[PDB]
């Protein structure tokens, strides 16, 4: 019931081997994590993590 | 009834013919995965 | 008395990021609409998102 946003602008990167495919409740394509992972945006400026 | 004697109905009075859908990338992901 | 608050109808401020959050939910929503009509999405789905 929370809903992770960004930081800030920027590209986002992660390893997609230790996600797993799913589709959501309102139709759309994603990934469900059953293992802690870290997101890094990279802003110009900074990495947000 | 049985099916093998509903799909009979169908083709003979009804008009069903199993025809072929072509579909795009999207609507293949929505028949498979839900 | 002294100090004397009062409100006037550009005292009535809108968080600066509005416009920008309404006209990002509003793109979301035509997009599914598109795709309700070209199968690619459920009714019972398309409510929820809404």
């Amino acid at each position: 019931a929370e809903h992770v946003r960004a930081p800030s602008n920027g590209k986002i990167k992660f390893n997609e081997d230790l996600v797993h495919p799913t589709r959501t409740r309102h139709g759309h394509p994603a990934f469900l994590c059953s293992i802690d992972l870290y997101v890094t945006i990279e802003s110009e400026d900074i990495l947000h993590n | 009834e049985s099916e093998e004697e509903a799909r009979r109905k169908n083709w003979v009075d009804r008009g069903w013919a199993p025809w072929e859908e072509i579909l795009s990338p999207e609507a293949n992901f929505a028949r498979k995965s839900l | 008395t002294a100090t004397s608050i009062s409100l006037g109808i550009d005292d009535l401020l809108t968080i600066p990021s509005k416009g920008w959050l309404v006209q990002d939910a509003e793109q979301q929503s035509l997009i599914l609409e598109k795709h309700h009509h070209y199968g690619n999405v459920h009714a019972v789905e398309k409510l929820r998102q809404s």
